[PDB]
């Protein structure tokens, strides 16, 4: 199927509690594979998946150096953002970055990203064209002009079309037995009366990977979107995910309802019912 | 602008009384990132609870998984207690094996 | 592999 690689940075100032903390986490799809934390005794990029462990010492040195330099750069970025927003030195602030690439089944680039946020709001983002920027406001326009003069977008485009795609191809192969294995959801429908004349039908999906799934209820074949209670997809802690969808139905009419499940791990989409 | 956490409390596998499992508390959709999460057994804090590496979603909001190994029973009550800058007091969500 | 290029805000 299709895959993503993403790096996520968080830089968080903490006046009175030391210098700003810098963290990087790297993912392939929903699998964490590397982490860096400036608060560690020996700050370094650490492997978090067995398929990256096989990377040699030259990989860890290069990756650690990028993150050590980023710790210093992002502390500067936090001071610049404070100045651009006329803020005092007393409060805690956060810069986030998410960058990386999506590829299709043929390994080719679908799209790239390089997005930044300040205090949970958009700051600046590379457009999908990989050649221009969207600055959220007049503060971020200053960074935009600096990055336009330094031809940052051209450098991002080269990385996103090149090393991003190539390292995702390498990682997907080295980790093919996990990264390229879609685990289908294990499903069941529960029944709970809510009154003498209505019941809850809850359709469960457990043990699936990746997180992407569609769970819907139908009445005679019609979608019940506005009357379905959904929970956000949640991690089980063993790499897999969980989700449920529930509908309130008249007692004695349970057989009119079908739960529909779509997931990459299934040979065919499922159509389920409550089994009394 | 700040976002209050969503909270879900649940088990790794469907609960079976007497069988070893994991008790999870998933906190998500919150901003800023500082958060306090406790797992409770009959109202008391469970010691040595572990958590995932802080991460964030497409909309910039943060998420974490707190977890511990446990053996459910018919009588033992489990819950999660969460505190965050958006909450005036800690929020307790009880574990329901059907949720 | 991360991008090694860096320039501040």
């Amino acid at each position: 199927g299709s895959h993503s690689m993403r790096y996520f940075y968080t830089a968080m100032s903490r006046p009175g509690r030391g210098e700003p903390r810098f963290i990087t986490v790297g993912y392939v799809d929903d699998t964490l594979f590397v982490r860096f934390d400036s608060d560690a005794t020996s700050p370094r990029k650490e492997p978090r998946a067995p398929w990256i462990e096989q990377e040699g010492p030259e990989y860890w040195d290069r990756e650690t150096q990028i993150s050590k330099t980023n710790t210093q750069t992002y502390r500067e970025n936090l001071r610049t953002a404070l100045r651009y927003y006329n803020q005092s030195e007393a409060g805690s602030h956060i810069i986030q970055r998410m960058y990386g690439c999506d590829v299709g089944p043929d390994g080719r680039l679908l799209r790239g990203y390089d997005q930044y946020a300040y205090d949970g709001k958009d700051y600046i983002a590379l457009n999908e064209d990989l050649s221009s920027w969207t600055a959220a406001d007049t503060a971020a326009q200053i960074t935009q002009r600096k990055w336009e003069a330094a031809r940052v977008a051209e450098q991002d485009r080269a990385y996103l079309e090149g090393l991003c795609v190539e390292s995702l191809r390498r990682y997907l192969e080295n980790g093919k037995e996990t990264l390229q294995r879609a685990d289908p959801p294990k499903t069941h429908v529960t029944h709970h009366p809510i009154s003498d004349h209505e019941v809850t039908l809850r359709c469960w999906a457990l043990g699936f990977y990746p997180a992407e799934i569609t769970l819907t209820w139908q009445r005679d074949g019609e979608d019940q979107t506005q009357d379905t209670e959904l929970v956000e997809t949640r991690p089980a802690g063993d790499r897999t995910f969980q989700k449920w969808a529930a509908v309130v139905v008249p007692s004695g009419e349970e057989q009119r309802y079908t739960c529909h499940v779509q997931h990459e791990g299934l040979p065919k989409p499922l159509t389920l019912r409550w089994e009394p | 602008i700040q976002r209050t956490p969503k909270i879900q409390v649940y088990s790794r596998h469907p609960a079976e009384n007497g069988k070893s499992n994991f008790l999870n508390c998933y906190v998500s959709g919150f901003h800023p990132s500082d958060i306090e999460v406790d797992l409770l057994k009959n109202g008391e804090r469970i010691e040595k609870v572990e958590h995932s590496d802080l991460s964030f979603s497409k909309d910039w909001s943060f998420y974490l998984l707190y977890y511990t190994e446990f053996t459910p029973t018919e009588k033992d009550e489990y819950a999660c207690r969460v505190n965050h800058v958006t909450l005036s007091q800690p929020k307790i969500v009880k574990w329901d094996r059907d949720m | 592999f991360e991008d090694l290029r860096v320039l501040s805000f």
